[PDB]
Order: structure tokens, then sequence, then C-alpha cells
RNA sequence: UUGCCGUUGCUAUGGC
């Protein structure tokens, strides 16, 4: 079973967002799942599964805690607008390929 | 490299019971005696000068 | 003069450090930190929170309804309580037993409600120390904590495990073992207003729990002896005390880090400063804590020292060096064996066999101005700490508990100016670990409460 | 580390033989690079005496320096002197290691039986599974050197060759 | 003749006179804890590498604090790596001894010439040194 | 001179105290009258504490007589309660030894605690 | 603790060194120099060319042993009380005596060699 | 008011 903490909670309303450094407890598992961990900080936190996201982990020697990046939105739309292309391409809808030349 | 140094350290410390008398740990069980035998001839002690 | 030059050169050192009040003196680094401090969530759990409730000398103290109710479980040795934002209270016994009451009904004494008693039936059919996960207790339960949202009651004790009961039938809803062999509990303290549980185990560890996901957080390492008491408010730091390396930590959980506060009371100096114009002395073993607040705490030592500790300083603020006593010397008719009083006196050297009490139960209300303190002298102590929190002085006693007090706890009644309060102590005639007590002084296995009012 | 002045006189050669096998080491480099260390330590502390008292040198780094010999552990807490120091050796710096300190404390039947738990990793001070023999455990992780709950002498699930065993034996 | 900004003058420095044999008998005498870890915690690779020093161990909560507040992973910058790590674990394995560094006792550093003997209450009159007594 | 002579003062005692405890976790101490005095006339021993409180005292001063044909430091804790809870088990012991070892984490120790109560005996 | 004799002193002086300064930056450690009231008989019948030599052993940093035998010769007397007990470092440079005390094991030899002392069997320097 | 047992109160105590 996975275990979740919240630390430094901030609200962005330029960005539309609340940001928090994740940590994720897994005591005899592997790594911090990173799919499952976005299920459980959207239900922790409300709905908005395609607008909650973590992109920073760094598990520490020997497991168990791994430090992650959290930053949740409202409103998928401007969840979509404001993540970078890269992260979408990672978790959520997005998909552009560069032009192969050269 | 170390299982070597084991094992001729465990040699040098089989000759040592040879050239000296090395302390085992004292009286083990009941006292039996001697065991190997008492040379009344023999003085193994260090004279002075 | 050696030390003189330390410090001199100490003091030229840190002025030089200092080398490489205005009308203007603002900071732009501070106030860009301020401005993300205005930005930021989550003011609740982490309240520096100081001592707001001074009620110390305004409360009745000599008159207490004090109703000892005797139970029949042979050696209790925890109590835990509840009250939600009707009240249970939670015993355990050294019978295996644990006995849930209800408290509320307050101006009488305690009812009684549910049994659950592990025994011989619970032992693991392995021997393996890692299928612990029976559903009962087969040695020695020796800490209850009640949930502070009271879904759950958590126990554990010296078969080295954590069951956790719910509330409302008494049922073992989740076994966790603690995967090693002397990993037995000594003490249990929940975070306040949460679903975290602190344990310290007596593989110098301290564990850490979310008892609503049955998850572990955190093992936390670093005392020296076994982890005899621990303690926490609602900010994530815990506090705890192992016995014999006479230190207290406190640790920064999420951190991971701690800072530690030894003793250090030592009779030459302390004899030499009674000597400038006398019975006491060193130190055995630090044994419970309590949290005041989340800048101070009070320790509970084995020569019956009560002393109190602040966060910002290694060596304790306060001391107070007998706390419940001195000990009645073994007599003349059970030390000898001669016939003649004079050499049956001989052999009580005079006052160096004389031993004191130790305080075996300590409790700091939380963020209050009173503490009560319990060991086998007979008589609780009430104590209230001064207002500017450098002290603390003896209010008064409750002297209706014979017995060792293997743990004091309070239950709260009546408004922000006027209350009334019982407090609960469990009452042995026999220490909560080992035996090691004689003189067994009209003793009784009960529940001493006591209705302190105004 | 650096080799010694005369490398190869007999006493040199019994000495290393009698702490090679007394700490179960795999060679000369052990004890060259831990006396190399501590002759830096001690031709310090030399100077430290060569200076006078009321020395501010003398004072700040002597003080320093038996403070952190202290909590190495090589040096005792009532020992605050500094020609303990000089009297310190090279047997007082290695049996810090954890090898040695696995067999004292008596996880091990022997300083072998040490050196392949911890290189097997069987062996965690405090959080961490310490997997190196030679690793200079201070005074305050001296009483947390367990066993580590991921083995099978700690609580763990057995390994494969007793796992193996149990289900050739079941078949 | 006319004023400069001086940044290296109005700059915080703190760094050319702190003495890790002044700063221990600090930590000795300051009267308030230190924030240890607890002890597993802060040895590095199972052992590979040190425990870790003190400076080391500042300078990790430096970068972790900085790393949380502005949401970034640093980075594997070749030609900083190539010389700060490596050569810091090099005189690491050199000079910590079990998660204590004795790299300073063998350094020709004087004390008391850098970061002693105050230079700006230097007292150069009898009357001034009887004022700074009295 | 009471019959139960060299007994420690409080830093010693102390002293002594945290050292016993540290060889019952190592499995150096022998604990009881018995015990102790079969360890005593076995020579594995490095010095024996009594109990200066128990319930009559002869009881263990039939054990410096033992330490004194052996040459072993005897010193008196005076409590028998805090002695068993040093030990580590559930009672009061009354006498307990420190067993000589040499593979052994806590030599340094005991031979200063030895130390301590011969230049007090 | 160290047995010094006559041409160790002498030597010592020709070349600059402090004897406990040279002893303990030698070996680093903290040590005792011995002189025999035979090597002490042996600087005084010296005569009066070597009154430094013998007013330089007289030092109280130089402790004293006490010998017991008829005549004054050092090297019997540093040969017969090293080999008798084992616990003493034999500064010398004669040859006749440092082949002796090299012959004989586990006796550490200090001589002045260069410009400092050297020491040679004893196996803990660094 | 309890594992027994006694005084019990018409509730408090004290021996294992
Ligand atoms: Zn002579």
């Amino acid at each position: 079973a996975v275990t979740i903490r919240t630390r430094k909670v901030i609200s962005n309303p330029l960005l539309a967002r609340k940001q928090f450094v994740v940590d994720v407890l897994h005591p005899n598992r592997a790594n911090v799942s990173k799919d499952e961990l976005r299920e459980k900080l959207a239900e922790v936190y409300k709905a908005e599964k395609d607008a909650v996201s973590v992109f920073g982990f760094r598990t520490q020697f020997g497991g168990g805690k791994s430090v992650g990046f959290g930053l949740v939105y409202n409103s998928v739309a401007e969840a979509k607008k404001f993540e970078p292309t890269y992260r979408l391409v990672r978790y959520g809808l997005a998909e552009k390929v560069e032009k192969a030349s050269r | 490299s170390r299982v070597k140094k084991r094992k001729k350290y465990q040699k040098a410390q089989k000759k040592l019971k040879s050239v000296r008398a090395v302390y085992s740990g004292g009286q083990s069980g009941v006292y039996e005696g001697e065991k190997t035998g008492i040379k009344k001839g023999l003085t193994r002690s260090v004279k002075f000068k | 003069n050696p030390a003189d030059k330390r410090r001199r050169l100490a003091k030229q050192y840190l002025e030089n450090l200092k080398s490489e009040d205005e009308y203007n003196n603002f900071d732009a680094g501070d106030l860009d930190k301020d401005i993300i401090a205005s930005r930021l969530k989550e003011d609740v759990a982490e309240q520096q929170g100081r001592v707001f409730r001074y009620f110390g000398d305004k409360l009745l103290i000599s008159e207490a309804k004090q109703s000892f109710t005797r139970v029949g479980e042979n050696n209790l040795t925890c109590i835990s309580c509840f009250q939600p934002v009707r009240l249970f209270a939670y015993t355990v016994s050294k019978d295996l037993q644990l006995t849930k009451y209800d408290i509320t009904d307050f101006s009488k004494r305690p009812k009684k409600l549910k049994y659950a008693k592990g025994g011989a039936k619970y032992i693991p059919t392995s021997k393996h120390e890692y299928e612990n996960t029976t559903e009962g207790h087969y040695d020695e339960i020796l800490t209850v904590a009640a949930s502070p949202d009271g879904k759950y009651v958590v126990t554990g004790g010296r078969d080295r495990k954590l069951i956790v009961w719910s509330t409302e039938s008494l049922s073992p809803v989740k076994v966790i073992p603690t995967k090693d062999r002397r990993g037995e509990v000594l003490s249990l303290a929940f975070r306040k207003n949460s679903d975290q549980l602190y344990a310290s185990c007596a593989d110098f560890k301290i564990r850490t729990y979310s008892i609503n996901q049955f998850s572990q957080l955190e093992i936390l390492y670093g005392h020296h002896d076994i982890v005899e008491d621990i303690s926490a408010l609602a900010m994530e730091r815990c506090v705890t005390v192992g016995a014999r390396d006479r230190t207290a930590m406190l640790w920064k959980i999420p951190d991971e880090t701690r800072l530690t506060f030894r003793g250090g009371d030592e009779p030459q100096k302390l004899l030499r400063r009674w000597m400038k114009e006398p019975l006491f002395f060193c130190e055995g073993s630090i044994d419970v804590v309590s949290m005041v607040d989340d800048f101070h705490f009070i320790t509970g030592s084995d020569n019956g020292n009560i002393c109190l500790w602040s966060l910002a300083k290694k060596k304790p603020i306060f001391t107070e060096r007998i706390a419940h006593g001195i000990l009645p010397e073994p007599s003349f008719n059970d030390i000898s064996g001669e016939t003649d009083e004079e050499l049956r006196k001989r052999q009580l050297q005079g006052k160096k066999l004389l031993q004191p009490f130790w305080i075996t139960s300590l409790y700091a209300i939380p963020y209050s101005n009173v503490f009560i303190s319990g060991s086998w002298s007979g008589s609780l102590k009430v104590w209230k700490i001064s207002d500017n929190l450098r002290s603390f002085e003896l209010l008064g006693e409750l002297s209706g508990a014979k017995g060792v007090v293997t743990k004091i706890q309070v239950v709260e009644s009546g408004k922000h100016g006027k209350e009334k309060f019982r407090i609960l102590a469990s009452i042995a005639k026999e220490h909560r670990l080992g035996r090691w007590i004689a003189n067994v002084s009209g003793a009784r296995n009960g529940i001493y409460s006591a209705v302190i009012d105004q | 580390y650096s080799t010694p002045k005369r490398p190869y006189e007999s006493s040199r050669l019994d000495a290393e033989l009698k702490l090679a096998g007394e700490f179960g080491l795999k060679n000369k480099k052990e004890i060259y690079r831990i006396s190399f260390q501590l002759s830096k330590i001690r031709r310090a502390a030399r100077d430290l005496l060569t200076r006078d008292e009321k020395d501010p040198k003398r004072l700040f780094e002597g003080n320093a320096l038996i403070r952190r010999l202290v909590r190495v552990g090589v040096l005792s807490e009532d020992k605050k002197k500094l020609d303990y120091v000089l009297a310190l050796k090279v047997e007082d710096f290695l049996e810090r290691r954890l090898q040695t300190q696995v067999y004292k404390l008596g996880l091990a039947k022997s300083v072998h039986h040490a050196r392949v738990l911890i290189t097997q990793r069987h062996i965690a001070v405090g959080k961490q599974i310490v997997n190196i023999p030679s690793f200079m455990v201070r005074l305050d992780s001296e009483k947390h050197i367990d066993f580590a709950p991921t083995s099978p002498f700690g609580g763990a699930r057995p390994g494969r060759v007793a796992r193996r065993n149990a289900a050739r034996k079941a078949e | 003749f006319e004023d400069r900004f001086d940044a290296r003058e109005h700059k915080d420095r703190s760094n050319k006179s702190r003495m890790q044999a002044m700063e221990e008998y600090i930590r000795e005498s300051s009267d308030q804890p230190d924030w240890s870890a607890s002890i597993g915690a802060d040895i590095v690779n199972h052992g590979r590498g040190g425990i870790k020093s003190l400076r080391d161990t500042e300078k990790e909560r430096r970068v972790t604090s900085f790393e949380e507040d502005n949401f970034t992973r640093l980075n594997i910058t070749n030609k900083a790596e190539k010389r700060k790590q490596k050569q810091r674990e090099r005189n690491a394995r050199m000079n910590v001894i079990g998660g204590e560094d004795f790299g300073i006792f063998s350094s020709k550093r004087k004390l008391e010439d850098s970061t002693s003997r105050r230079g700006a209450k230097k007292t150069r009159s009898a009357w001034d040194r009887a004022q700074r007594r009295l | 001179n009471p019959k139960a002579f060299p007994l420690a003062d409080a830093a010693l005692t102390q002293q002594i105290l945290d050292v016993v405890q540290q060889a019952a976790n190592l499995r150096q101490l022998k604990k009881g009258a018995n015990e102790a005095t079969k360890t005593l006339n076995r020579g594995i021993s490095e010095f024996i504490i009594m109990a200066a409180d128990c319930e009559p005292i002869e009881i263990l001063l039939h054990l410096p007589l033992l330490c004194e044909d052996k040459n072993v430091p005897y010193v008196f804790v005076p409590s028998r309660v805090a002695l068993g809870r040093a030990c580590g088990v559930s009672r009061p012991v009354i006498a307990a030894s420190i067993t000589t070892n040499d593979a052994s984490a806590i030599k340094t120790q005991i031979y200063a605690v030895k130390d301590k109560i011969e230049t007090l005996l | 603790q160290v047995l010094i004799d006559t041409n160790f002193i002498n030597f010592s002086i020709q070349k600059k060194v402090d004897i406990v300064r040279g002893m303990m930056d030698c070996l680093l450690a903290k040590c005792n120099p011995l002189i025999t009231d035979c090597v002490m008989a042996e600087l005084e019948k010296l005569g009066p060319k070597y009154r430094i030599a013998l007013k330089l052993a007289r030092d109280p940093r130089i402790k004293r042993l006490s010998c017991s035998h008829k005549g004054t010769y050092a090297d019997d007397c540093l040969v017969h009380r090293v080999l008798q007990h084992k616990c003493y470092i034999v500064a010398t440079n004669d040859a006749g005596l440092k082949q002796r005390i090299r012959k004989i094991p586990g006796i550490p030899l200090m001589s002045v060699g260069g410009h400092a002392y050297v020491i040679e069997k004893l196996p803990d320097v660094f």
C-alpha cells in the first residue's frame, strides 16, 4: 500500500494552479508508480485527474521515500494550455512528432 | 587473497604454541594433570645478566 | 586562563563574522519570502502553538471527587481516552485484556462496556517473524491509543504486533507486525486531530503509521536504549525518550532529523552548591515525557526528577529533584539476620541506600498550564508551570490512588472560563514493564478517577 | 595511501600477518590506508603538542581533534588529553570498522563470517544496508548494527536456497 | 575622489574566516541543539562513500531547499561536475574518516591571523582599551 | 565498617549500571547469586556487583570471600531493583557478574569500571 | 622509552637534533629517554672536551636508570637490560651495538641519520 | 464498582 504526503502547498492564480512537494512512501514496493500516484493524488484532492500532474521524482537510497513535484489544476482545458507538450505526451493526450530531416 | 591470510595466520598461531607457551584460557574443567609431562631438570626462566 | 581565552577568542571570532536601529530596516529576501508566506496554504497543522490555556491557579484542587473504581485485572498497564470536537475510554492489562469504558457520565465512576481478551490461543503456528499476522495478543499488551477521530483503538505490546481494533465492536480490523525479533512496542501516540500513529519500539526504533490506510509511513532510528516513552501534538514533530541513555530526542519526522537533549546533573557540583552554606544525587534513566506545547516539554526521570525543557536549550531549563519522596528504608527485621538492633542498624549505613520514588507517569495537558505526576507514593501530584515558562510549582496532591500509576491523562468538560476535568490514572501493583516492585502497600488494581472543578 | 619506509622487514611482515589474521583483512592496503591517515592525524597532534599552552591553534584545534576522535570512537570520553592522540595506534582504528564490530557484537561467528554477511547485505547500520566491510562505525552508530529487515537472518522471506529446497521437498 | 558601487564590499562574504575549529567550539558551547539525522539516513552509497561531512550535509540541505523552492532538478553539467564531484569525493575519501573531516589538521592556515584578533576593534589607544573594558 | 562495605556512590553506581546493561545485551553478564558464584569459581568473571539492600545480607556476603580468594573486584550497588532493571530482567537481582571475553565490544568500558572500583577497593 | 648511549648523544649534538623533540618527531609518539649510569659514566670519562654533551645529557626531561654492576661498559649493560625485558627502544650509532641489537629480536633501534633520527625495527611508525 | 474471596452499603473499603 502506497502512502502520500503533500507539503508546502501554494496557490498560483496566474497559472490557475495549486502546487506542492510530494513525499511518496512505498515500503516494500519498487517505486512511485506514477499513474497510480496521479489516481491517489486526484482522489485526495478533487477530481480533475487529467489536470493533476507530477514530474520531478527522486527516490532516496534504499527505497521507501521519493520526493516529487506535484501541481494540480482546475479546468483540464487550461491544464492542457499551461502544461508543457512533453509532459502532455507522457501522460495526457497530445502527440505531435518532429519532422525527421537532416 | 583473504582465505590465504586466514590460513597462514592459523598456521602462524599454531607455530606460536611451539615457541612460547600460550595462555589458552585457564582451567577448563577438573584439573586432570599436566597431560604432557613434567621435566624436573629443565628451567625455562630468564636469568638476569 | 584558558577557558577565558577560549571565550574571548570565540567572541572576537563572532564579531569578525558579523563584520564579514535605523529608520529604514527592510530586507528584500525576507520580505520576498514573506510574500510567499502570504501566498501559501495550510496554516492548520503547523501551528507553533504556545501556552494559551493559562489556568493553573484558577481551578480548585483540594476537594476533588475521587473515585477509585477497582477492577479485576492483574496489573493494568495503559489508559487511552477520546473526545470529539459520549466519550469512551480504554484500559489494557497484563492479563491480555483490553476493556472499553464509557466515561461521559461525568459525576460518577466509569462504566464497563466490552472486553477483548487474547490468550494462549493466539500464539502463531510458525515462530517466524513475518507471519505474525494473527488476530489477538498472546503476550503482555503494553499500550493502547485511541484515534483522535474515534474510529479505532490501536494497541500493542511485547508480542511485537500492532492490532488495530474498531471502536463500535472491539474487533481486530488489521494486524501489522514489527517484522523483527526484539520489536516490542512500548509507547503509542497519535498526533492530535489526525490518523497518524507514532509507536516507539525497543529496537531503538520509532515506527510511524497511517491507520485508516493500514500503511507504515517512516521508520526512524537513533536512540541508544529502549524508547520507553513517546509524545506528540498536532504538529508533525514528535518527542521520544529512551531509557538509560539519559537523552530525550525530538524528531522532525518529514525531515527525519532530531534535536537531542541530554541530562547532566552531578552530585559533586550539586553538593558543592549546597556546601556553600542534603540527599540529592545523579540520574538513573529518563523515563516518561509529555509535550506541553510546541516549544517546551517535561521529562520524568528514574531518580524522581521532573524536568522542564525548551526547544532552544540542550541542558534543561528547570529541575524538581524529589517529586514523590524517598522510599521507606528496609526494616531491621528484614535487612540483616543478626540478633541485636545495633548491628541491624549498622547494616543500613545511615542514609546511603535510601532510594527515591521514580516518576512512572507524567501527563501534560496539551498547551495548558498544568501537568500531573504519578508513582507509587500513593499520592498523585499536580504541578502548574509559571506564566514566564521557566519554572513549575506544586499546586496540590490527589491522595486516593494506592499503587503504581501506570498512566495519567485527563478528560475535559466545561467552557472557556469555567471548566471541570476528570483525571484518569491507571493504578496497578506492579510497574508496566517488569515486576521489580516490592512493598505493595495497600495497592489495588484499579482506575483512579478524580473529578476536579472550576 | 602510501607505502611505508622499509616495507619488507620481518617485524613488519609479522605485524601485517597478525593484523590481517586478527581482523580478517584481504591485503596490505587496508593497514596501509588506515595507517597513512592515522599518520596524518598524530603527525598533526605532534605539532599541536610542540606549540605551547594558551596558543589559539593548540586550544581550538586540540579540543576539536579530540572531540572528533571521540566521536569516531577511537578515543574514550574521559581521556580528553592530547597525548592520548599520540598513544593512539592502528588497531584502535581498525577495531572500528564494521566487520570487526559485527563479529564483536556477535551477529557473526568470526570476522570472515562478518565479512561475508556484510558483502551479502545482511547487515544494516541504522536505516541503510551497509555492504562494504571497512566502514568505520561511529560511537552513535555502534548500537544500531543489526540484521537488515530485507534479509533472512532478520525476519524477512527466506532466500533462494531455502525456498528451492522447500519446494523440492514439497515435490 | 569619488564613489564607485562596490558589491564586493557590501556583499556577505562570511567564508574567509569560517574556521572549523572555531565552529566546532561554537557548536560545543552553543546551548541549543544541532539537527542531526536519524543515524542511518546520512551514509551515502551503502558505505561506498563516507558517512557525509557536516559541510556536505549543509550543502545538501541547501540544495534540497532551493530544489523544492523553485521546482527544478539540478543537472549533470559536465565541467562543474568533473571538477567538483570527483575532486570533492576524492578529498572526502582522503580526509573524511567516519563522518569527521581531519583534512584541517594537515593544513597550514593560521587561526588567529584571519579569524581571530579583531581588526575593527583593534583598540590602539590605552584610553580606547580602557573604555572597551569599562 | 558495615558488612556490605565497599559501596559505590551515585556516579560510580550509574557507570556500573550502564556497563551492566550493555554487557547484558552483549551476553556477557551472568546474573543471580549462584550463577555468579558458579562463574566465580570457574574463573570467567571480571567483576561482581552485589546489591547492598536485599532482605538478608549474608545471602550475598558469601561472594566477597570468593572474590578475595581469586582476586576479582567486587562492588556494592545500593539498589537491587535498579540492578535488576539494568540487567534487563523482570525481577530484582542481588548479584551479577561480568564474564571475561576478548571478542567483546565493551572491553574498554569494562576495564575502566574495573579500574574505578579497584581504586575504590 | 628509549635507552640512549654516548655516540647517539654525540651525533645528536653534531647534527643539531634535540633529544626529546627528535625522538618525538621520529616516532610521532611521546618518548621517555633514559641515560643509564654507565652511559653517564662513559660521557664523564670522555673528558673536558665533551662538556657540552655531558650537560646536555644532564637534562630533567631525560630520566635516568640505575645500573647495578661493576665497570662502565654501556654496550654490555644496554644489551643485557634489553634482552631481559623487550620493553625498550635502543638509540645507538655504534656499528657493533647496532648489529647486536638488530640481531636480538623484537627490539627497535633508533639512530641519527642525516638531520633527524631514524627508527628501524618498530613496525608502527606511520 | 471485578478474577476470586472478607467486611459488605440497603455505598466505600482490604487481603490474596
Ligand atoms: Zn649500566
